[PDB]
């Protein structure tokens, strides 16, 4: 159910960790469960680099990349704030009013150049 | 260097070996080819072309 | 010069080509009359040190038109 | 540039071609590959590399970093 | 052609050239409306809970 | 509790100028009005108890075969862990390429050339603007038409075959059912795909 | 070709004769040749007589450089919101965590491990726990954002249940 | 004093004919798919509809000048012609009539056109003005001599592609050095002063107004040859 | 872990990034030109190591050591033709002379100056996008990250333009020598055919190896190995979600690079007779580009 698990729902320790040779960027955010198994299957499945910049649907290794996205999707969205950033860009008076974030809409200025 | 001499599509190496050469080496495949083929073919069939169907595949799970 | 388009109306240039023919050119905000350039008031200092006659005649026949125009007005009033 | 003389009994190397480089080309690589290879398995004696895929070092193995008993 | 985000930013997004399924032809009737407005109905909720879910799962990865 | 789909209608419309618009210029926001009236209705209870069945015995074998793809596709839209990635590829339309991709732009480039040299020769008459007008219609006509005919001559066999994959493993019964608007589009979300090793 | 050039003159080196003294207030200001001896420093810029002459000239030309700056800053300015920049804040007890563990557990201060009744203070390279400069506030300042971002999460999570609650409410209100 | 024919492997002129796409050489043969070879060869163009499609389409005979002297219709009754640009004037005035399109479609269409004047700006200011437009106001498009006013009558254009005609008198016209407007407008003539003639340039002190006249416009000799004028 | 680096290495960088662009778009040396444009990707390398992604710094690296070597090579092919004169005020007209060097020019400036649509410029987008805006001389880096950064489009055009486009300003030695009749051969060639082999197979291997290092690292999947470094900020936020300011502030930069681009190709600084049909070709572009908007995002 959470972005941040696997199909199996299953942690990852520090041994299985460090034996898959996780990177150190991967490993500070919280996609680590969701990462191993699709290094697991680019492993057992050896495509060349072209490979891999070409295919959309990252060939054999679907399902995992499918869930690795997701928890991408989500790290990289909250450690952005980039949900909260494109609400009060959209529409900068409702989200004031509503207060989606008030720590984010006292301090937000669109600009000029952007519609004002 | 290599001035080709060559009188194109009034010639036996041309036009007319492209008109001819399909129609007789197509000879043979194409009188005893089809014939045998056919006998060759229908021979089993006396009966019908169906497959037995072993290993079931009538079954679903 | 146009596509899916007719020129009866364009001038030739075999036309334009001849000198001392008939054609007048009529063109947008053409000011070719100087009825009101030179004329202003208040002047700070004479008219005679600012302007000259040729500037002077324009302005007073401006002047002149402009107020027999409406004392042609007057009769209606 | 326009070649000039060069003096006979100068050791320089302006100009110099040999007529037997190939030989001299053949007997200064292949010896040269020999000592290589001798350095290199001696330099591969001591040679650490970190454990492959799947491989984890098990801490109270002999492998694993040590601390002093004092 | 592979990575037209310099086009995406400097001149904007561009009207995509038409991509429909045209799958829905196969059913016929009353039974074909029915079923659009369903997916229609789905498509809608499906963004609205990619939304909530961008939107809810902050605290989810502690 | 409440009804999830009037609870989830009410929230589209309390957020949907969050998520779903995005700047417009002028231009853009009259033709965003404008559609927006020619948009669907979002409804949230649909009445299926309206409609009434009809067996499968009615119904052909090719009659079948294509509504078991329309429930192929019903199932891909409510439940995304059903089918694997080359099913869903063939289940999905068909990306469109760079023979559709620069015919688009070519057209793109004949129109903007043909109105530069009309503005700049002034050349602005009944015949040009007709004229601009019928290569603009026929110039989206014959962009739609590359989308056609990649979803017929390559999609539709390969979704036949895939209809014919599942028709001999889950039931035609299973997929008339489906296809069915009174269905359970709940359970429907937790149905477990047989064709799927996962 | 097309002719027999001779070989390459010796004009080629042209002979330097020395015409001035050798000072020895100039010694080794000339890199010293035969052929071509030179001043050590070389001086294309000569225009500018003095290199004082030289930084009024580079101050007076750069200030074009200083307004078109100021331009694209106030271009980028009056058209730019600051971003959410910071350190990754799904791992806060590594790089930011190490930081004031080693700042909070004094192991640079301990007791010799021998008895020799010297600490880490007693070394020119010494332990200093309480600091409070350098780094720290580059560290202080990334702690902050990534409390910053996190309480922004957490008020977005709260608005978009505070608006499901709404919707309920008012749905069911109704009836 | 070529020797390739001395050798059989050297390089023919038949090989060098790839780079007939990218070095110009006369003419030698007609290739099948060359744009003659195919509208003299496909006969749909021998019908006589694309015939008359394409005589009766595209730029027009009437509008090709038939002579080298030309005379414009006369402004006024009285004025007689005496300086007409020729290709200058038109390229200025087609590119000034941008303004009447380009800029309310920008207002328009435009997603952010506080962004795009915001670009436009510093484009103008650092750029274009010494360029284009500021070369255009002071173009003199046409000018004639109306002699009962002993004035001249100057046709210039104007921000949208504008035309207008102001008259200014001939005693207060002056010659401007180009030395004399060197150095306070050298951006100008750096960037936007090829086009018009910088060894001749007017003023009408009166208003300050500069007269430019274009490398390529034509002069009537009765006109420039007449006492008025001198 | 230091301060002094925090302060020192954007500043240093973004200040060194925009002197050498800068000098570069002014020097009339090839190799002058390439030494201070070498000067200005060392700043910017120097700033991309600031950004605290180091993946972003070696794809600068390598991308700038490719392309600067192979315009280095194509440039002392030039100036071997020249006869050792490096300054481009003596040449001009050398597409002729040398077309591979023209063509292969072209190919590694356009890679090298970071021109939209190229390697270059995807890594100058990677260093825009980890730069961090906590610094106090904020406003200082930032715009002499921008006058750094539009200043490539300025030294490459000048540069390719003037070796082998402009007029000939060379000496007539240099062309008459190299262009009898006698010398017309299969075999004619100003440089060597080694020379011509061994840049191509440099241009080739410098694609594949960028393209192979982008798939590592700049991929959904990240597959970089370790660098060993536990400092991991969200630089990467923006390179995979980015919002839509981020979005906006990129395409102001964009347009000042396309703004550039205008000013270099259709500025007229000679009189000629294409000024006027210069001037044409300006109106109908702009004109044309307006349309082809118009229909490109409304009409189809
Ligand atoms: C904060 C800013 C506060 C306001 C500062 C002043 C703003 C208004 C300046 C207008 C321009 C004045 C001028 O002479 O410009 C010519 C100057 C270049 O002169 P030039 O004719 O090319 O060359 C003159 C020769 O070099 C020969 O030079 P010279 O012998 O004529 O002596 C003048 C020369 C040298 O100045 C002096 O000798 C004066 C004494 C300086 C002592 C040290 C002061 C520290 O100074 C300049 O040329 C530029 C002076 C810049 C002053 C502001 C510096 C900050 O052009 C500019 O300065 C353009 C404007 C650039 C921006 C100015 C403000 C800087 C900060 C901008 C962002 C905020
Ligand atoms: C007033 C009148 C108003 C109305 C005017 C209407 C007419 C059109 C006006 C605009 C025409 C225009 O812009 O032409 C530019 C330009 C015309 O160039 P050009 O200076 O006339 O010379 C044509 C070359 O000689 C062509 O080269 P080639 O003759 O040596 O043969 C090579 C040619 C054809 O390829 C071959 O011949 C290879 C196959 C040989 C064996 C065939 C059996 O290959 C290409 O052209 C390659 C480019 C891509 C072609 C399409 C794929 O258009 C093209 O190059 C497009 C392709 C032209 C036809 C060739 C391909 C046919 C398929
Ligand atoms: C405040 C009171 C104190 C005086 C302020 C004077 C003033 O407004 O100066 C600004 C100044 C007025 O021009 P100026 O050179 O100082 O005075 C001579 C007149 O403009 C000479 O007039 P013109 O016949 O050259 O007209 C040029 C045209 C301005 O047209 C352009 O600048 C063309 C822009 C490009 C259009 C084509 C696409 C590329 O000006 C207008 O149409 C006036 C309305 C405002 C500008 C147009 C709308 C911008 C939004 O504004 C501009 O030049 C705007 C340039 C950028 C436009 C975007
Ligand atoms: C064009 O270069 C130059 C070179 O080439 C690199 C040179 O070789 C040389 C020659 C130098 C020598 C021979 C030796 C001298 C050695 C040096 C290192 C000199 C280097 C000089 C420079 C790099 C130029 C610096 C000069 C100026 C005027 C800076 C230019 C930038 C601007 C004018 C932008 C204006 C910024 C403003 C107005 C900020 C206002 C504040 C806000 C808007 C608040 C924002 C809120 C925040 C939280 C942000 C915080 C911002 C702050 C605190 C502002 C602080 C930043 C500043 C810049 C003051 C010179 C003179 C030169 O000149
Ligand atoms: C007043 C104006 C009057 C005239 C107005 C204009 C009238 C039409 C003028 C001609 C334009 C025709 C447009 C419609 C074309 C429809 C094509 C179609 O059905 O595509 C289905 C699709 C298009 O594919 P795709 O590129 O969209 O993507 C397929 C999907 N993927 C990406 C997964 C592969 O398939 C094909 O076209 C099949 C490919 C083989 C075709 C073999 C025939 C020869 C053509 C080869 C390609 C083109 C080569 C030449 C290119 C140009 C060279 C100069
Ligand atoms: C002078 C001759 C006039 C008549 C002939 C004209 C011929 C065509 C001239 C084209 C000139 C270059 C324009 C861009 C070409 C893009 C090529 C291409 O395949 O692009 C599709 C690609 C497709 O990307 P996309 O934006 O559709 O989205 C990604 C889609 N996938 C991933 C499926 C590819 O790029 C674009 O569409 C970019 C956006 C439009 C860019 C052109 C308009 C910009 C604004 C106008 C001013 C310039
Ligand atoms: C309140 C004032 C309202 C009107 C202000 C008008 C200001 C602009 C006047 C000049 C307009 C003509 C130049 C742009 C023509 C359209 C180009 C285009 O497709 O833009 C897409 C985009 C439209 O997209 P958009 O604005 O909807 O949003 C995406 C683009 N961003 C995110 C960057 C805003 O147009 C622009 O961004 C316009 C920028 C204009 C900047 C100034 C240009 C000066 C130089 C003129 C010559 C330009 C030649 C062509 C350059 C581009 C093609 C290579
Ligand atoms: C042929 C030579 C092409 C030389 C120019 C390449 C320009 C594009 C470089 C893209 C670098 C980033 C990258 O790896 O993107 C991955 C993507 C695919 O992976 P992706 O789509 O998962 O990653 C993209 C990630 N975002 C959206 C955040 C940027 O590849 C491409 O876009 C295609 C690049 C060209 C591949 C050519 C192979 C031969
Ligand atoms: C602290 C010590 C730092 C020493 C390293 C930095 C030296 C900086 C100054 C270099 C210098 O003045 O170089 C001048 C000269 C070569 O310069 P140049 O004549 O330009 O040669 C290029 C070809 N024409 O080169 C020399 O004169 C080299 C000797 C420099 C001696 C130290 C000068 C320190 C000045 C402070």
């Amino acid at each position: 159910g959470a972005w941040n698990e696997n199909q199996q729902h299953y942690k990852y320790s520090k041994e299985e960790i460090e034996a898959y040779q996780v990177p150190m960027r991967i490993k500070a955010g919280p996609c680590v469960d969701t990462y191993i198994p699709l290094k697991k299957c680019f492993q057992e499945n050896p495509t060349s680099f072209a490979a891999k910049m070409l295919d959309g649907r990252k060939g054999k290794c679907a399902k995992e990349f499918k869930y690795y996205n997701t928890c991408l999707n989500h790290w990289q969205t909250y450690e952005n704030n980039s949900h909260v950033t494109n609400a009060y860009w959209a529409d900068t008076s409702k989200a004031n009013a509503d207060g989606i974030s008030n720590t984010y809409g006292g301090s937000f200025r669109k600009g000029l150049a952007w519609l004002n | 260097m290599r001035r080709i001499f060559w009188n194109f599509k009034t010639a036996f190496v041309g036009l007319p070996m492209f008109s001819l050469a399909p129609k007789n080496i197509l000879v043979y495949p194409i009188v005893v080819g089809v014939p045998l083929y056919t006998f060759i073919v229908l021979q089993n069939s006396v009966r019908g072309f169906a497959y037995f169907d072993e290993y079931d595949s009538d079954v679903k799970e | 010069s146009g596509l899916l388009r007719n020129f009866e109306k364009l001038v030739c240039q075999s036309q334009l080509s001849k000198a001392g023919h008939k054609l007048l050119l009529r063109s947008p905000n053409s000011t070719l009359h100087p009825t009101a350039f030179y004329y202003k008031r208040n002047s700070s200092q004479r008219l005679a040190n600012e302007m000259d006659v040729f500037q002077l005649g324009l302005a007073a026949a401006a002047l002149t038109r402009q107020a027999n125009n409406y004392a042609q007005l007057l009769d209606q009033v | 540039f326009q070649k000039y003389p060069i003096p006979r009994y100068l050791h320089v190397g302006q100009w110099i071609v040999n007529k037997n480089w190939k030989w001299n080309t053949f007997h200064m690589f292949f010896p040269t590959a020999i000592l290589c290879f001798m350095v290199w398995r001696n330099s591969m004696i001591s040679t650490a590399k970190p454990p492959n895929y799947g491989e984890y070092v098990d801490p109270q193995s002999p492998v694993a970093p040590k601390a002093i008993k004092y | 052609y592979l990575e037209p985000s310099y086009f995406h930013e400097t001149f904007g997004h561009m009207s995509q050239p038409p991509k429909y399924d045209l799958i829905d032809s196969n059913i016929n009737g009353v039974e074909k409306k029915l079923n659009k407005q369903i997916l229609h109905r789905e498509h809608n909720e499906h963004k609205l809970d990619g939304f909530v879910s961008m939107f809810k799962g902050s605290d989810v990865a502690k | 509790n409440v009804d999830q789909h009037e609870l989830k209608a009410e929230m589209i419309k309390e957020l949907s100028h969050y998520y779903d618009h995005h700047d417009l210029s002028l231009f853009g926001k009259v033709q965003h009005f404008v559609e927006h009236l020619l948009e669907e209705k979002h409804h949230a209870k649909i009445n299926t108890s309206n409609f009434d069945q009809k067996k499968l015995e009615n119904f052909s074998e090719s009659k079948q075969i294509s509504r078991t793809v329309f429930a192929l596709k019903k199932i891909k839209t409510f439940n995304h862990d059903f089918f694997t990635s080359e099913e869903e590829m063939i289940l999905e339309p068909l990306p469109l390429g760079i023979l559709t991709y620069g015919l688009k732009y070519a057209f793109a480039g004949v129109d903007a050339a043909l109105l530069t040299y009309f503005w700049r020769n002034w050349n602005f008459n009944v015949r040009t603007i007709g004229l601009l007008g019928g290569l603009v219609g026929i110039q989206m006509a014959t962009l739609h038409i590359p989308n056609l005919v990649n979803e017929v001559v390559i999609q539709t066999p390969r979704r036949r075959a895939l209809a014919k994959k599942y028709i001999s493993a889950y039931g035609p019964q299973f997929f008339h059912d489906i296809v069915n608007p009174k269905y359970d589009i709940e359970h429907l979300r937790h149905l477990q795909n047989k064709l799927n090793p996962y | 070709h097309g002719w027999d050039r001779p070989d390459v003159p010796l004009s080629f080196n042209p002979l330097y004769v020395h015409k001035r003294e050798l000072s020895i207030f100039d010694t080794n200001m000339w890199m010293y040749d035969q052929v071509y001896p030179e001043y050590v420093i070389s001086y294309n810029e000569i225009h500018l007589v003095d290199q004082w002459k030289g930084l009024k000239e580079s101050f007076s030309q750069s200030a074009y450089w200083w307004a078109m700056m100021a331009m694209v800053f106030g271009f980028y300015f009056i058209n730019t919101t600051p971003r959410q920049l910071g350190i990754d804040t799904n791992d806060l007890k590594g790089f930011l965590g190490e930081y004031y563990g080693q700042y909070k557990k004094r192991s640079g201060i301990r007791s010799n491990f021998l008895g020799l009744d010297v600490t880490g203070e007693n070394s020119i390279i010494q332990p200093n726990y309480d600091r409070k400069n350098g780094i720290r506030d580059v560290i202080d300042s990334l702690n902050a954002d990534a409390g910053k971002r996190k309480l922004i999460n957490l008020e977005a999570k709260n608005f978009i249940e505070r608006v499901e609650k709404e919707c309920e409410q008012r749905i069911l209100k109704k009836g | 004093g070529d020797i390739r024919h001395k050798f059989s492997n050297e390089i023919t002129d038949d090989d060098y004919d790839y780079q007939r796409a990218m070095h110009v050489k006369p003419p030698k043969e007609e290739s099948l798919f060359q744009l003659t070879n195919i509208l003299s060869s496909v006969p749909v163009f021998k019908t006589r509809f694309f015939l008359d499609f394409i005589a009766r389409n595209l730029d027009t005979n009437s509008a090709v000048s038939t002579s080298d002297f030309v005379a414009p219709p006369r402004v006024h009754e009285n004025s007689f012609f005496v300086y007409h640009s020729r290709e200058l004037g038109n390229v200025i005035r087609k590119y000034r009539s941008l303004e009447s399109i380009v800029l309310p479609g920008a207002l328009l269409t435009f997603t952010y056109p506080l962004f795009a004047a915001f670009v436009a700006i510093p484009s103008y200011y650092f750029m274009f003005n010494a360029k284009i437009y500021e070369m255009s106001r002071r173009f003199v498009v046409r000018m004639d001599v109306l002699p009962h006013l002993e004035m001249i009558s100057v046709q210039r254009i104007g921000a949208f592609g504008i035309l207008y005609t102001k008259l200014h008198r001939i005693q207060d016209l002056e010659y401007v050095p180009f030395d004399q407007v060197k150095e306070q407008e050298n951006y100008l003539w750096a960037i936007g002063g090829h086009g018009v003639d910088n060894q001749l340039i007017f003023k009408d002190r009166s208003t300050g107004e500069f007269f430019y006249f274009e490398r390529q416009g034509v002069w009537d000799a009765k006109g420039l040859n007449h006492p008025l004028l001198n | 872990l230091s301060k002094y680096a925090y302060f020192i290495l954007p500043l240093i960088g973004s200040v060194t990034a925009f002197y050498g662009g800068l000098v570069s778009a002014f020097q009339s040396d090839t190799k002058k030109t390439l030494a201070y444009s070498t000067i200005s990707h060392c700043g910017f390398l120097m700033v991309s190591y600031s950004t605290g992604v180091l993946e972003f710094v070696i794809l600068y690296l390598y991308v700038h050591g490719f392309f600067k070597a192979a315009t280095f090579l194509c440039v002392g092919n030039v100036n071997r033709f020249n006869r050792n004169i490096q300054d481009f005020k003596r040449m001009g007209g050398f597409y002729k002379y040398l077309p591979f060097e023209c063509l292969a020019s072209f190919v590694c400036m356009i890679n090298l100056s970071g021109l939209p649509l190229t390697l270059g410029f995807y890594i100058k987008h990677l260093l825009f996008i980890g730069l961090v805006e906590s610094y106090t001389l904020y406003p200082l880096i930032f715009s002499s990250l921008i006058l750094g950064a539009i200043a490539g489009v300025f030294y490459s055009y000048r540069l390719f333009y003037s070796i082998f486009f402009d007029t000939k300003k060379g000496k007539k030695a240099i062309y008459l020598q190299a262009s009898r009749i006698i010398l017309n051969s299969k075999f004619y060639s100003n440089t060597s055919l080694a020379s011509n082999l061994s840049i191509t197979f440099l241009v080739l291997i410098s694609y594949t190896v960028i393209l192979y290092l982008y798939c590592t690292t700049l991929n959904n999947y990240y597959s970089l190995s370790d660098l060993k470094s536990i400092y991991i900020n969200n630089a990467y936020s923006y390179f995979y979600k980015p919002d839509y300011n981020f979005l906006n502030a990129v395409s102001i930069l964009n347009w000042f690079v396309i703004i550039l681009l205008i000013s270099v190709i259709y500025l007229n600084w000679r009189w000629s007779y294409y000024y006027t049909k210069s001037i044409d070709s300006l109106s109908k572009f702009i004109l044309f580009s307006f349309f082809f908007f118009i229909f490109s995002k409304y009409i189809l």
